[PDB]
């Protein structure tokens, strides 16, 4: 798995914690 | 007493020098004879080229020449002698270099440039300018050797051109000499000038020679030789090859009685059969003067006050001493496992007709022997392996050609008849041997 | 000219082998098997020439073969091959060479026909032994055929047959017979005669002698014309030119014992091969290699003749 | 400099340093003893005294041995030497001109012509001029580094001219021989080795040489910089079944490091807890990126909570900076009793018959690394063998690793830091496992056990569960390495020619590969035209092409055929 | 044509790794399946630059080793021609490079298989040289069986790092010299010289040296001589042989007759033969 | 002349024949020499060391200037030439030259000299073998030495061979040729029972040990002794230095039982008698191969050992090993490996390494390696092989066709 994905992904699960 | 000690010491240096007395021959020193001395008083340049075999005294015979020539002084002051040697006077500078040292003209040649070696010979003998030069090229064949023949083409141009009084005496034993010169060294060299030195082919001839090579002579004789001698060693400034160390019998002294005695005992001797077999067979051989003086020199050496008498057993056995084979006494010196090793080489030769043989089958047997012996038993391999070897170097097994040591394949340099007679004539054989080489 | 009962036997054989659909001829160079030979081959009026001196290796007998047979030129290996796969004569000159080096060649070349016609020419007629056939000996030139050659050339009576008969006595050989005759025919120009004299015969001789190698044997002592007697010999046993001393020491022994003379140890051999070699006489390398030095004779026969028996 | 490339150059000299003391280490003892035999000779005919060094199999290891033999020599003032290598003798002049000039110069270099004039006669002169009445005479040694690669005949003739020449001098030569004596005995003959008088000297092999380096160096924990075992593998195989080159191996070692710190500035990390944290304080973004990059980072950003974090850490560098000090402190900590973990089950895995898991440090370095050892069945066997000694075996077992394992963390864990932290998690569970010890068949299996979960599992754990971020200290991606190391062209060649992976040559060779052995020229180019003036030129140049390569050659075994030399 | 050119410039992206590779006492060599002379010159072109760089085109044959020792010993050692024994040269290579650090020369071999260096000598010299650390080698191999001619010591101070960098460009510079049948040569000359006999190379010997006894001059050889210097050394059988010999020579076309008495001219300049002679000992 | 044979005769029995032939030729300064001598004889029949001390006694008693000379270390002309001349020329040092054999001869006939004070010159070539492997001028011009610098000097030649493997290609002159053939058995033993007092004190200054041993040493033990060693030895052997050093250790390994409290002495001496015997000519005071490479050599000796067409159903000893062409090594390698790694630079070098370290050795073109094709040899086995095939485990025994 590429590592911006990775991160993006992360993002949008934390994006989707703070929710 | 003395007397022997005299008569040995003088026939010695007899022997081993006097560069100059030369008996028979007329013809060819007649030729020669007349060929310097119109060099020489007549200021004319030739080529001449001797040819003979190896241990006919043909340099005697130009010694000879030259030493009836030189003391007439008329001759003497005008000409001058140069020696050169293929062996010595290699690389064609070197011999330019003696050329010019022999001439005495080192000093007025010191410090100078010369584009060539003609142009180096030109100013040599310039020098000169009168006065004339005497050649003698011992080992022409080697001179011929050098490049581009660079020295014998100078010479014979200058012998062609006329320029300058030279003389080129050539001495070889080889007689296609003529067909190793280069084409333009073998057009300014005399064709057909070529003399053959026959050799005494004839065996009274040869008697004869160790007669007077054994005998004494007058006193008057001595007197004159020494005499003339003398008058060689003042010529120039003492320093010619035939006047060094020369023969000089005025230092010897006998008295009549004596001289009588020995040489009716050497004419005795002579005239005896057994002595004239063994000169047979010394002349069947070699015929040559080196060979009869090697003998003689041998013959002369082994007097001693024990002994004072020269007699035909002597001669007999420095004979048998000469006919001897020396491959076969060194055979005998050998041990027994290295003989048994040898007769291992001479039946696989035997049997199959000299085929190459590696230590592996020679081990094989003489293991075959050995397990088998009674004397040769438990010893095996190392100690084969070096007496191998010792026969590997003293060169009594030759190989043909890194490969093994063990597996190497060689022939073997040795008669069935020299083994047999190792056999017959090595002490003490163990009867186990001879039986092992006797048959089967 | 004279040999023609051979001629006969060869063309014979041949005939024979091809209307039907291996022959072995031997004897020394003054014979003249190669033209016969030719001879018979240009009487007919496959074949192909082989000669062991053309060829650089005995081995590049099966390319020559093959290049002589299907052009253009393979290996020998390939050769050896296409060959061995296989009226077709074939003629073998000098077989002396190429059966001395390897011998494989000549083993196989008479295999080969066992199974076309070859024809092996030789300077010995005992090699085959040295390791089936019909065999054919060129004996020399008869004493009274050597008189009618000489005759014929000078062109059982009178003065001309007598001078014939000398000259074929003296010379021995067919070559030196016709050269003396020559010589003595120059000698006859020179001299404003029609005939040949026997003056002009003994002029030539003289002259033949007065040479330098035949007078300089003429000087050797006796071992030495002894040992190139030998030398000659062991030439004549084995074919090959070069000799090996060992095999010259034996013919050294056989001679020298059928002379009465006790010839010495191979040492004094040695000095007598390598003196005669520095001399120039012979042409030998050191004696280092004792028993295996090659002896190369650089004399010829006619002068050893001219030299020793004349 | 860089940081990284400052880390490379210390990290690379203080191995280097260490392996040649350890070597200087393994020489010294040899080397005292040749010493001792030269200056031995020198105290006290015909024969020249000779030593023979069995140095088999790795030339050029051993130079620095005659080179530190010859500083010891001219330290002990006993002797001058001169080395002749056989390409200096191709003939006997060139080797004693090289001996006698050799001998001069160092003489020369001690004391702080030309070889067309150097004669044995000058040489005597010299010698008999600079010290004939010292009185204590000197020495002139000769080494011959390389015995088989030496001409038989120079070899004879220089060892015959030296014996000859003794008395008058006093010489000396030392056989740097490969194979065993049996090259010498066969190289010579008897009346050659009549005159040697030779003493055997051995030397330690490249394998058990290895085996401590490999002991003492790459597995001690002075070094923040591990090999992966697969690596390590990999360098001891192409040593153990290749070249037995001790320089080989610390070559591709470099090369490793080389190749593993070039990463980048964030691998300057792999330093002493101390240096670390300057290099951290230096970082930058780019960095923080390749090692958020690399692997084992991913699994650390998802076992948390407080997602918040997770966003500080992918996001802000200088929240993350601030775990570092922690994450290379659990990494540092966690190799040491990684290492320290070893010496304990060596001991208890090595004596063991069979040695299924290992034998060596190594191998279970390897074997531990690669995978986890409670998984593989070696480990279960290693168990069910240590079950059925008993008895004082057992314990006097357990007791010799304790005792290995403690004195090691005494000498080789206190001088270093983060030993104090080692040692306090590692003692206690010691102290528990020697308590079980001496509480001690059940028993047994419950110290086994109290072993397996104190030490082997939450220790030795392989390189998959290891601490976050266990790159940096360990290097793995062995097959770029292993390529450029290695050269295995014809394989490259071979599949460059059958499918280009980016073709008259490549036609070319397949029907040269669909030939057989032989191949006719025109039929070659018929079927090359087959499948395509101008082709046949094509055909020539791409045929010239294969005989430069060398996959054919033109063969004169039948008429215009070429044989290629593939298979 | 686009990915060639793109992979070319991947290889030349490959480029300043190789330099610090350099740096650390290693040596970078190339196992492509095309040229790589581009690439080298490329590199020798852009990365190198500075002063002291040497190059060395292994694919000409009309070199020798002696003549690059020369060539490197002659302007930046200073020191003059190197000796006769290239040994000898690398041992003063040695000393003189260890005397002056922080000058490093980069040398480039074009096509490290040689011949001319297919002799173990030349690698062995080779080595030697790239074992100095001041130097530093950038070799380039072409040929399959290469690495058969190195053993340890040589391929240990090669310290050596592959690289693929397989090219597919010709060879042309390299394969125009790669005679074949489908189309005098002095690389040629030895190999046919080696296939040859014994007696026919002692042969060839004897020509070759009476040729090079006698280069000046211009106005060798006949026959005679060479009949005579072969009959006395028992080479030859008779003079059918001989002449056999040189119609063998003469096809191969290495001798060269020219009849007027019979003259054997070898068509060749004297370098080469001296050269020939050379490499013969 | 006499003074030198009675002054040698006692360092050198056995020899007084020669010696007097030898003093007949050599003898006296004032009497000419022979101008050439060669002596032949094996390896330890004494000629080097009589000749020089010959040379010693002539040089101390008479006005002659000797120079001794070893022919090994003569790789060049100039060497021997400078040897001799300041061996002849004394007190000439760092300051003579000699360019070539002229010069040489020139200078030795500058040395010069006067009648009345009777000097001579005479040389000493040891293992003059060697002489007719250099220049090819040497031999003839030594040969010839006195007459070309008109001198009274003599040269000698020592050698192994006989002369008549010493002829040249051209002109060799003539040489007073002397043998010397090792001593029969009463002769070695009596040489090796000559140094009886002396063995015998020193083996008093080597208690009660002494004392039995002072008391049961004379001729008669040490003749016995010495008649058992050559029993024993004298068939392989006839070097007498050999003997008497390997005697000596013998003696004391003989000497050791009487000592200690205890014919026949056969037993413990025959063990180490022939365990000597077999350890004559050598003074006295496990290979690690990697993997492939042992593979390698194995795979090498069984292409050795078996060859031609039986590599097909596999995949005389006594006459050696055959030749490798690389490729069918590399074919019985793969053939045999039965792991099949691809090869690799090292591979091919290890092969190269192989060769290289004499383990394996070539015999055809070792330029042609990579044109194709040079041929290899094996050169260790089997025993070698075998341990190897026992230490990687191996069958090498099932593969030999024998
Ligand atoms: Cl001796
Ligand atoms: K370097």
């Amino acid at each position: 798995e590429d590592y911006e994905i990775w991160k993006a992904r992360m993002l949008a699960k934390a994006q989707a914690k703070l929710k | 007493d003395r007397e022997l000690v005299s008569i040995r010491r003088f026939l010695k240096e007899r022997l081993q020098r006097d560069y100059t007395t030369l008996r028979g021959y007329a013809k060819e020193r007649s030729n020669v004879r007349l060929l310097l001395q119109r060099t020489a008083e007549m200021g004319e340049s030739n080529s001449l080229l001797l040819l003979g075999p190896r241990g006919s005294g043909k340099t005697t015979l130009i010694n000879s020449v030259l030493a009836d020539l030189l003391p007439n002084k008329s001759f003497g002051e005008n000409t001058l002698i140069v020696h050169l040697d293929g062996n010595l006077h290699t690389d064609d500078r070197v011999a330019l270099k003696s050329i010019t040292v022999q001439m005495q003209l080192e000093n007025a040649a010191d410090g100078k440039v010369f584009g060539s070696f003609a142009e180096n010979l030109a100013f040599l003998l310039q020098c000169l300018k009168s006065k004339s030069v005497i050649f003698i090229l011992e080992e022409f064949d080697l001179f011929c050797a050098h490049h581009n023949q660079t020295l014998l083409y100078n010479l014979f141009d200058v012998s062609q051109s006329a320029q300058a009084p030279i003389c080129v005496l050539g001495v070889t034993c080889r007689l296609d000499v003529i067909e190793l010169l280069e084409k333009r060294v073998k057009s300014r060299f005399s064709h057909r000038q070529v003399f053959l030195f026959p050799s005494l082919r004839r065996f009274e001839d040869y008697v004869d020679l160790c007669r007077d090579l054994l005998s004494l002579p007058t006193g008057n004789s001595l007197l004159l030789a020494a005499e003339k001698i003398y008058n060689l060693q003042n010529i120039q400034s003492g320093a010619l090859y035939f006047s060094r160390n020369h023969f000089d019998p005025g230092e010897y002294g006998f008295s009549p009685r004596l001289r009588d005695a020995w040489n009716k005992q050497i004419c005795k001797v002579l005239a005896t059969q057994q002595a004239r077999s063994t000169l047979q067979a010394l002349h069947d051989f070699d015929i040559s003067e080196a060979y009869l003086k090697n003998f003689l020199f041998r013959l002369v050496a082994h007097l001693r006050p024990q002994s004072p008498h020269i007699t035909a057993e002597k001669m007999a056995a420095v004979g048998s001493q000469f006919e001897g084979d020396d491959k076969i006494e060194l055979l005998c010196g050998l041990s027994v496992l290295e003989l048994c090793l040898i007769i291992a080489i001479k039946h696989h030769s035997q049997i199959y007709d000299r085929d190459s043989f590696n230590f592996e089958i020679i081990y094989a047997r003489f293991s075959k022997f050995a397990k088998v012996s009674t004397t040769m038993q438990a010893v095996e391999r190392s100690i084969v392996l070096k007496a191998f070897e010792h026969l590997r170097i003293a060169e009594l097994i030759m190989p043909l050609t890194k490969v093994q040591k063990e597996f190497e394949m060689h022939k073997l340099a040795l008669t069935y008849s020299q083994i047999h007679h190792c056999m017959q004539r090595y002490q003490a054989l163990p009867t186990e041997v001879a039986q092992w080489a006797q048959s089967s | 000219p004279c040999r023609e009962r051979e001629f006969e036997n060869i063309y014979a054989f041949l005939e024979g082998k091809i209307q039907d659909q291996c022959m072995y001829v031997s004897g020394v160079p003054g014979t003249g098997k190669t033209a016969t030979v030719t001879g018979v081959i240009r009487t007919l009026q496959e074949y192909l020439e082989i000669n062991g001196m053309r060829l650089t290796e005995p081995r590049q007998a099966y390319v020559q073969i093959y290049k002589q047979l299907t052009g253009k030129t393979v290996s020998w290996e390939q050769a050896h091959a296409l060959l061995e796969k296989r009226t077709t004569v074939l003629l073998v000159d000098e077989l002396d060479i190429l059966c001395n080096r390897r011998q494989d060649v000549v083993y196989n070349l008479l295999d080969w026909p066992t199974k076309l016609v070859v024809v092996t020419i030789a300077n010995t007629m005992d090699l085959p032994e040295r390791l089936g056939l019909t065999r054919l000996t060129f004996q020399p030139y008869s004493h009274k055929q050597l008189q009618e050659i000489v005759t014929a050339r000078l062109g059982k009576g009178e003065a001309v047959q007598l001078v014939a008969r000398k000259v074929a006595a003296v010379s021995g050989d067919a070559r030196r017979a016709l050269d003396i005759c020559r010589r003595a025919t120059e000698i006859a120009d020179t001299a404003a005669v029609k005939c040949v004299t026997m003056l002009h015969v003994q002029q030539a001789l003289a002259e033949m002698i007065a040479s330098a190698k035949v007078q300089a044997i003429r000087n050797c002592s006796r071992m030495e014309q002894i040992f190139l007697q030998a030398i000659a010999a062991e030439v004549t046993r084995t074919g090959v030119e070069e000799t090996t001393f060992m095999g010259v020491y034996q013919q050294v022994e056989t001679i020298a014992a059928f002379m009465g003379v006790t010839f010495p140890p191979p040492g004094r051999a040695l000095r007598l091969c390598s003196k005669l070699g520095a001399e120039r006489l012979i042409i030998s390398e050191h004696s280092r290699n004792d028993l295996f030095q090659k002896i190369l004779l650089n004399v010829s026969a006619d002068d050893i003749h001219y030299a020793l028996r004349v | 400099m860089q940081p990284f490339y400052e880390e490379y150059r210390k990290a690379w000299n203080q191995i280097n340093d260490h392996i040649a003391d350890l070597q200087h280490r393994s020489y010294a003892r040899t080397l005292e003893q040749l010493v001792d035999f030269v200056v031995g000779q020198a105290e006290r005919d015909e024969v020249l005294p000779t030593a023979a060094l069995l140095t088999g199999i790795n030339q050029p290891d051993h130079l620095s041995q005659f080179t530190a033999l010859t500083q010891r020599l001219h330290a002990q003032r006993a002797a001058m030497v001169c080395v002749l290598q056989s390409r200096d003798c191709a003939t006997l002049k060139a080797a004693v001109e090289t001996l006698v000039f050799g001998l001069v110069e160092d003489n020369a270099e001690v004391e702080q012509l030309r070889r067309s004039q150097c004669t044995m006669k000058q040489l005597k002169s010299w010698y008999t001029n600079n010290f004939d009445s010292e009185q204590k005479r000197r020495q002139l040694v000769v080494i011959l580094p390389d015995f088989e690669c030496f001409n038989a005949s120079v070899l004879q003739d220089l060892i015959l001219i030296l014996s000859a020449h003794c008395g008058s001098l006093p010489f000396v030569l030392v056989l740097g021989v490969a194979t065993a004596m049996t090259a010498v005995h066969g190289t010579l003959p008897y009346h050659v080795s009549s005159k040697i008088r030779l003493r055997v000297f051995q030397t330690q092999a490249a394998p058990t040489g290895l085996n401590e380096v490999l002991d003492k160096v790459l597995l001690s924990p002075k070094y923040a910089f591990h090999l992966s075992g697969k690596t390590f593998k990999f360098l001891t195989h192409i040593f153990l079944y290749y070249d037995f080159s001790i320089h080989g191996f610390i070559q591709g070692f470099k090369y490793c490091l080389m190749e593993h710190f070039f990463g980048g500035n964030a691998f300057a990390l792999c330093t002493d807890y101390s240096k670390a944290l300057g290099r951290i304080k230096q970082l930058t973004h780019e960095d923080m990126e390749t090692i958020r990059r690399l692997p084992s980072f991913r699994p650390y950003v998802e076992q948390i909570n407080d997602c918040k974090r997770i966003i500080a850490v992918l996001t802000d560098d200088d929240y993350l900076k601030k775990k570092l000090p922690q994450l290379l402190r659990d990494c540092l900590l966690h190799f040491l009793l990684f290492r320290c973990s070893l010496e304990f089950l060596t001991e208890l895995v090595g004596d063991l018959p069979r040695c299924p898991l290992g034998k060596l440090r190594r191998e279970l370095y390897v074997n531990c690394l690669n995978r986890a050892i409670i998984s593989t069945p070696e480990y279960k066997e290693c168990l069910q063998m240590l079950s059925f000694l008993s008895k004082d075996e057992f314990v006097a077992k357990v007791n010799r690793a304790l005792e290995r394992t403690e004195q090691f963390l005494v000498e080789e864990i206190a001088p270093l830091e983060l030993g104090e932290a080692c040692t306090a998690v590692l003692r206690p569970k010691l102290e528990a496992i020697r308590l079980a010890v001496d509480e001690v068949g059940r028993a047994l299996q419950k110290t086994l056990q109290l072993i397996e979960t104190q030490i082997v599992q939450d220790h030795l754990r392989a390189l998959q569960d290891a601490p976050p971020i266990h790159e940096l200290f360990v290097f793995s991606d062995i097959a770029t390495v292993r390529r450029n190391i290695i050269g295995a062209p014809r394989a490259a060649l071979h599949t460059a020619l059958n499918n280009p992976h980016f073709p008259d040559l490549s036609v070319v060779y397949k029907l040269h590969l669909e030939c057989g052995r032989m191949i006719n020229l025109f039929d070659w180019l018929q079927a090359f035209r087959s499948v395509v003036p101008q082709i046949q030129a094509r055909f020539t140049r791409a045929v010239a092409e294969l005989q430069f390569l060398g996959y054919i050659k033109m063969s004169k075994r039948k008429t215009d055929h070429a044989t290629r030399l593939t298979w | 044509e686009g990915s060639i050119n793109a992979i070319m410039e991947e290889y030349r992206s490959y480029f300043p790794k190789w330099m610090c590779i350099l740096n650390e006492g290693f040596n970078i060599l190339l196992y492509g399946l095309g040229s790589k002379h581009q690439l080298l010159q490329s590199f020798h072109r852009e990365v190198l630059h500075k002063q002291t760089v040497l190059v060395v085109n292994g694919f000409f044959p009309s070199l020798t080793i002696k003549d690059m020792l020369d060539s490197i010993t002659s302007d930046i050692l200073d020191a003059g021609i190197s000796p006769a024994n290239p040994h000898e040269a690398v041992d003063m290579i040695e000393e003189e490079f260890a005397l002056i650090p922080e000058t490093h020369l980069f040398l480039i071999v074009h096509n490290l298989d040689g011949a001319m260096l297919r002799n173990v000598k030349a690698q062995a010299i080779l080595s030697r040289l790239a074992r100095i650390p001041n130097i530093h080698l950038l070799a380039s191999i072409d040929h399959i069986n290469t690495p058969l001619l190195w053993d340890q010591g040589k391929l240990c101070s090669f310290n050596f790092s592959w690289w693929d960098c397989t090219t597919m460009l010709p060879y042309t510079n390299e394969t125009a010299f790669e005679n074949s049948l489908l189309v005098l040569a002095l690389s040629s000359m030895r190999s046919v010289f080696s296939s040859l006999t014994t007696n026919s190379r002692g042969i060839y010997m004897l020509i070759v040296k009476y040729q090079l006894k006698n280069k000046g001059n211009a106005t060798g050889m006949p026959f005679r001589d060479l009949y005579s210097s072969c009959r006395e050394a028992f080479l030859v059988s008779s003079d059918l042989a001989l002449r056999a010999q040189l119609t063998e020579f003469l096809d191969h076309k290495l001798v060269k007759s020219k009849r007027s008495s019979e003259q054997l001219t070898i068509p060749i300049d004297g370098a080469l033969l001296q050269q020939f002679l050379e490499e013969q000992e | 002349m006499e003074a030198i044979c009675s002054s040698l005769e006692p360092l050198f029995p056995c020899r007084e024949a020669a010696i007097e032939t030898l003093g007949e030729l050599i003898g006296d300064s004032s009497e000419t020499y022979p101008s050439a001598i060669y002596l032949f004889g094996h390896s330890g029949t004494g000629k080097t060391a009589l000749t020089r001390a010959f040379l010693k006694e002539c040089g101390k008693r008479q006005n002659v200037r000797t120079a001794h000379l070893n022919a090994i270390e003569c790789y060049t002309t100039k060497i021997m030439l400078e040897i001799l001349l300041d061996s002849l020329a004394p007190d000439q040092g760092d300051a003579l030259k000699v360019d070539n054999m002229l010069d040489f001869v020139e200078q030795l006939r500058r040395q010069a000299a006067t009648r009345v004070e009777d000097q001579g010159f005479l040389i000493a070539v040891d293992n003059a073998e060697r002489l007719r492997d250099m220049d090819a001028n040497v031999l003839p011009v030594l040969l010839r030495l006195q007459e070309l610098t008109n001198l009274n000097l003599c040269v000698i030649l020592l050698s192994q061979l006989p002369f008549e493997k010493f002829y040249n290609k051209t002109g060799l002159s003539e040489i007073v040729c002397l043998h010397l053939a090792q001593y029969n058995k009463a002769e070695t033993q009596r040489i090796l029972g000559s140094d009886f007092q002396q063995v015998r004190n020193q083996l008093l200054e080597q208690k009660k040990r002494l004392e039995i041993c002072q008391e049961a040493v004379t001729e008669d033990f040490y003749n016995n002794y010495l008649n058992l060693f050559l029993s024993v030895f004298y068939k392989a052997c006839r070097d007498v230095p050999e003997l008497q050093l390997t005697a000596r250790k013998c003696l004391s390994t003989y000497l050791e039982p009487v000592l200690d409290g205890t014919s026949r002495l056969w037993r413990h001496i025959a063990g180490p008698l022939r365990s000597a015997l077999t350890q004559i000519y050598m003074r006295i005071e496990s290979l690690e191969l990697p993997y492939y490479a042992k593979f390698l050599l194995i795979a090498a000796f069984l292409a050795s050992h078996n060859a031609a067409k039986q590599d097909k159903r596999l995949f005389s000893t006594t006459l050696g090993p055959k030749s490798f062409s690389i490729d069918r090594l590399l074919a019985i390698f793969y053939a045999i490996l039965e792991e099949k790694v691809g090869l690799t630079c090292n591979l091919l070098s290890q092969i190269s390494t192989l060769v290289h370290l004499n383990l394996l050795s070539f015999v055809s073109g070792e330029q042609n390696i990579m044109e194709g094709s040079a041929r290899l040899q094996c050169t260790i086995g089997l025993e070698f092989v075998l341990q190897i095939g026992k230490v990687v485990g191996f069958n090498v025994r099932q593969y030999l066709c024998d």
